[PDB]
RNA sequence: ACGAGACUCUGGCAUGCUAACUAGUCUUAGAGGGACAAGUGGCGUUCAGCCACCCGAGAUUGAGCAAUAACAGGUCUGUGAUGCCCUUAGAUGUCCGGGGCUGCACGCGCGCUACACUGACUGGCUCAGCGUGUGCCUACCCUACGCCGGCAGGCGCGGGUAACCCGUUGUGAUGGGGAUCGGGGAUUGCAAUUAUUCCCCAUGAACGAGGAAUUCCCAGUAAGUGCGGGUCAUAAGCUUGCGUUGAUUAAGUCCCUGCCCUUUGUACACACCGCCCGU
């Protein structure tokens, strides 16, 4: 139970710029497509256990999960583990990266804004698209 | 073979006096090998007082709306680290056990006056049971605040619980707050 | 400040603008047995025992 | 506001902190975690390695407080 | 039975009652008095079950005692 | 003589009883028993009674019903229950039909909601519902395997007039509880968006007890939860019930609001939201 790895005070995965304060391997919120049941399924399929020491965990596991996410369609694995599915402009699940870019694409509002629809301006004002009631409850969204 | 628990025994712990058993009373059916005797302590007054001291300390910590009364928590806590410290000590915890709390205890509290006025409180006492248990409740709050937003957690303060439990000297914190209020109220005697 | 063990003889009742203090009467056991009165907070059962840690605390009545 | 503690495994520094725990009166992972201010899981791994050396025996398992003891 | 307080402590009531009946029937009654006195003098809850049960939801309120908030 | 009590229903109890091929006398429901302040202490013209304690399943144990006179309280929009003053043909009959009210600078009133090894998954040991369910109407009832992406389920497939079927229904913003919002096959309801319809990517929201004024509550209280009926298309966010988890505080007082078994004052009696005086 002794590892020859050294403690690293500089570690970089996906070219983000965030503070390293708490532990790792489930504070991966900065990493957008790895974690929870999909990562657990991949890890259990990789046949690795929890025998070693916690806290000092490197990024080989997350890199392997990302790499297996690169080409998931070949193995016929159930493809309901990706963010934007059945989207316009591509019938296949294409890869993207970088911070400050996923958030924009989480709301593809360009086409609905173009068609002069009420749902575009429902989304735009930050108000309720499905119609959450907001007159006595539901005042959050701007605080 | 009438030994209490599996490691103590009642044939030798004597005070040769039959009036100082207000805190430890193991001579009849009320003795428990494990405090999980179930039951209610709010059906009628003086029945919360007729709780054994041990069970009151272990239960009374139930507060907030999420751990409210779930006796599994109390029994698991009192079993855990107790099973460990009994074998890992070898010696007697009796000294600290007794000598922090069960005479840390205050000796008076305060009550309202006249028909108006919330600027001072007249000093009264109680028969030591109610005062000691109010101190115990504030010590439960103190153990929370030593766990709640802090480092030392719940189900690892068995030394402190044994301290809160046993018999007769003074080292506490919430009880010295109670003693400061003691003096403040006693400034009217 | 002697710890004196006294027996409760009669419990009066509650006092306060809403009721916050309880009156009892206690007789000493080995101090030339006589009866005094004192106020007290919290449960104090029928004919229980009080500890007069001080022999001078008197509660005003009404 | 987590503290910075030397966790580096070195030729020299490593074999100075693995021989300081048994020099205290009350030695348990919870006590060391409240006093020496290092994760209790490190103490858990330490006593597990002590078990691996064959000088103690396991009794029960728990994610917070483990039970390894001796009877000799 | 589901519920620890239910099936547990039912096991102890069961062992005590079966043992008491067996001793009463098969050997004598004085020995039965001695052993049953010992067992039910260890604790009382053996022969008594809790009579508390959920009471009916009452009138014009979410629960048996709570009431819908009254507006002035 | 009413009212109160008694009384009915309701839960609580048998090393007892009347018996079931769906449980093996545990479940169901009995002509019945059991508590009565009964036993013992302490307070009580030692009365009515109060407190305590063994014993006991249970020792001020849920609700229902509930006195004349009442009030111009509500109901003629529940009623070929009701006396006729009295409009309009835009009959306040019909016909999957047609704007709203699903606005957000809020004018108000019920409502939707828990702070960390307690909150939440490893799915690694037998769980409860109280109850509902298909033709005088009537055409609408509750539901178990396969096409399989990951299950209700687009079509067949049987059971149930029901105890038989549904159904034994590491020191605090991190991993921890979700701020709008998008994909998978959608339960088949013309329209749902101008209220019917699943969880997964962790995209980050004052992320740890709250203006004046505050409503409800004393033990299986409150509160957290889900579940079943009424409404009905399995339409609930409402209501009426039901269980599961479950208890910190008080066994008090008349201070606020209000009530009652008294005396007292009155110039009030439409009764103090009165009466009434003054250029």
């Amino acid at each position: 139970l002794v590892i020859p790895e050294k403690f690293q005070h500089i570690l970089r995965v996906l070219n983000t710029n965030i503070d390293g304060r708490r532990k790792i391997a489930f504070a991966i919120t900065a990493i957008k497509g790895v974690g929870r049941r999909y990562a657990h399924v991949v890890l259990r399929k990789a046949d690795i256990d929890l025998t070693k020491r916690a806290g000092e965990l490197t990024e080989d596991e997350v890199e392997r999960v990302i790499t297996i996410m690169q080409n998931p369609r070949q193995y016929k694995i159930p493809d309901w583990f990706l963010n934007r599915q059945k989207d316009v402009k591509d019938g296949k699940y294409s890869q993207v990266l970088a911070n400050g870019l996923d958030n924009k694409l989480r709301e593809d509002l360009e086409r609905l804004k173009k068609i002069r629809a009420h749902r575009g301006l429902r989304h735009f004002w930050g108000l309720r698209v499905r119609g959450q009631h907001t007159k006595t409850t539901g005042r959050r969204g701007r605080t | 073979d009438i030994k209490l628990f599996g490691k103590w025994s009642t044939d030798d712990v004597q005070i040769n006096d039959i009036s100082l058993q207000d805190y430890i009373a193991v001579k009849e059916k009320y003795a428990k090998y494990l405090p999980h005797s179930a039951g209610r302590y709010a059906a009628k007054r003086f029945r919360k007082a007729q709780c054994p001291i041990v069970e009151r300390l272990t239960n009374s910590m139930m507060m907030h709306g999420r751990n409210n009364g779930k006796k599994l928590m109390t029994v698991r806590i009192v079993k855990h680290a107790f099973e460990i410290i009994h074998l890992l000590t070898g010696e007697n915890p009796l000294q600290v056990l007794v000598n922090a709390i069960i005479n840390s205890g205050p000796r008076e509290d305060s009550t309202r006056i006249g028909r108006a006025g919330t600027v001072r409180r007249q000093a009264v006492d109680v028969s030591p049971l109610r005062r000691v248990n109010q101190a115990i409740w504030l010590l439960c709050t103190g153990a929370r605040e030593a766990a709640f937003r802090n480092i030392k957690t719940i189900a690892e303060c068995l030394a402190d619980e044994l301290i809160n439990a046993a018999k007769g000297s003074s080292n506490s914190y919430a009880i010295k707050k109670k003693d400061e209020l003691e003096r403040v109220a006693k400034s009217n005697r | 400040q002697p710890i004196k063990l006294a027996r409760v003889t009669k419990v009066l009742g509650r006092t306060g603008s809403q009721g916050q203090c309880t009156q009892v009467r206690v007789e000493f056991m080995d101090d030339t047995s006589r009866s005094i009165i004192r106020n007290v907070k919290g449960p104090v059962r029928e004919g229980d025992v009080l500890t007069l840690l001080e022999s001078e605390r008197e509660a005003r009545r009404l | 506001d987590k503290l910075n503690n030397l966790v580096l495994f070195d030729k020299a520094t490593y074999d100075k902190l693995c021989k300081e725990v048994p020099n205290y009166k009350l030695i348990t992972p919870a006590v060391v975690s409240e006093r020496l201010k290092i994760r209790g899981s490190l103490a858990r791994a330490a006593l597990q390695e002590l078990l691996s050396k064959g000088l103690i025996k396991l009794v029960s398992k728990h994610r917070a407080q483990v039970i390894y003891t001796r009877n000799t | 039975g589901g519920g620890h307080v239910a099936q547990i402590y039912a096991i102890r009531q069961s062992i005590s009652k079966a043992l008491v009946a067996y001793y009463q029937k098969y050997v004598d009654e004085a020995s039965k008095k001695e052993i049953k006195d010992i067992l039910i003098q260890y604790d009382r809850t053996l022969l008594v079950a809790d009579p508390r049960r959920c009471e009916s939801k009452k009138f014009g309120g979410p629960g048996a005692r709570a009431r819908y908030q009254k507006s002035y």
